[PDB]
């Protein structure tokens, strides 16, 4: 697990660690230490009810494109880890969430 | 609104049956597929096998079907029974709801739909250690 | 001499198929059934796979 730094006050895009073998419907969840994680994006297209538009994802149009998660600058909520959950036809069910990505902000 | 509270034993004797359960408030019991999350310290978010609303439980092959889950109709609770536990497996448990969605990439008649679950509600978390 | 083989599928695995409109096919098949009734003593015409 290697966290990626995010520019202060600027939106940053994180690419999913694992690679899809077909048409993909990713699931994004932002883990919260000591609290309930909040889901960010489902089907890589639309935000769940009650979730701000700050989180957006690439469409699955065509093949040869990698899903990404958008975040709004840096904050306490952004600092906590979030996961990319790949669902591709060939692999099947995705039992493991995968490697974690964390935001770090200082100064 | 679902006030997701998990019953936490806190201490469980190794190689003994476990009762780690999450309560659900003010929600339909069979509205969503029921799933559980267990995260070991110093590890990525790990999802253990979920149970359908039809009382059929998917099982993680790593767990070797040690976990047995049966949702209690009266108590609005997902009772988990874990047998032959070890200090390694015991960790924080999360209760979650999964919305089944199907993605179709071709002819449905042949069969090209795969079901993907979305974690609408996540667990508050209960930490259990061996005693 | 180069022998060209199938290596793998880049993307989804999808069965091959052929699409034929049901309305047009059944219209034409009804016409064929009537024309076969003309030559086959007005018997009921049964197409079977
Ligand atoms: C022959 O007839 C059959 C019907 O009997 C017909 O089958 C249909 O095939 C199309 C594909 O050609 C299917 O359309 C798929 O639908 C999905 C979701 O509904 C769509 O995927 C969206 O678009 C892109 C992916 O390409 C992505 O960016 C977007 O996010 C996707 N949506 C979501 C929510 O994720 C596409 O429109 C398409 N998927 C593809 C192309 O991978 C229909 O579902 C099929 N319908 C049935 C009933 O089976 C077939 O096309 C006909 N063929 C010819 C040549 O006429
Ligand atoms: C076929 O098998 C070989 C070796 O076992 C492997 O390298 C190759 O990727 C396989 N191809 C497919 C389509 O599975
Ligand atoms: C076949 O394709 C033609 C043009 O591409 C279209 O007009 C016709 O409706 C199609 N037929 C079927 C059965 O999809």
């Amino acid at each position: 697990v290697r966290p990626l730094s995010v520019a202060l006050g600027e939106t940053a895009r994180i690419s999913c660690g694992r690679q899809a073998l077909g048409s993909r419907a990713v699931q994004w969840y932002q883990h919260r230490p000591g609290q309930a994680p909040i889901l960010l994006i489902y089907n890589n297209q639309d935000r769940p009810s009650g979730i701000p538009e700050r989180f957006s994802g690439t469409p699955d149009i065509n093949f040869g494109t990698r899903a990404t998660l958008t975040i709004s600058g840096v904050e306490a909520g952004d600092e906590a880890d979030y996961y990319c959950h790949m669902w591709d036809s060939r692999s099947g069910f995705s039992w493991s969430f995968g490697g974690a990505t964390r935001l770090t902000v200082l100064g | 609104q679902v006030q997701l509270q998990e019953s936490g034993p806190g201490l469980v004797k190794p190689s003994e049956t476990l009762s780690v359960t999450c309560s659900v408030s003010g929600d339909s019991m069979n509205n969503y597929y029921w799933t559980w999350i267990r995260q070991s310290p110093g590890k990525g978010l790990e999802w253990i096998g979920y149970i359908s609303d039809r009382e059929s439980a998917t099982y993680n092959p790593s767990l070797n079907s040690r976990v047995v889950i049966s949702r209690d109709t009266s108590k609005n609770q997902l009772s988990l029974k874990l047998n032959s536990v070890t200090p390694a497996d015991t960790a924080v448990y999360y209760c979650a709801t999964a919305r089944r969605g199907q993605r179709i990439y071709g002819v449905v008649s042949f069969g090209e739909f795969f079901y993907y679950y979305s974690m609408d509600v996540w667990g508050k978390g209960t930490t259990v250690t061996v005693s | 001499q180069v022998f060209y083989k199938t290596g793998d599928i880049i993307g989804d695995i999808r069965k091959a198929y052929c699409n034929i409109s049901g309305a047009q096919w059944h219209k034409v098949l009804g016409r064929v059934a009537n024309k076969l009734k003309e030559h086959f003593n007005n018997k009921t015409i049964v197409f079977k796979p």
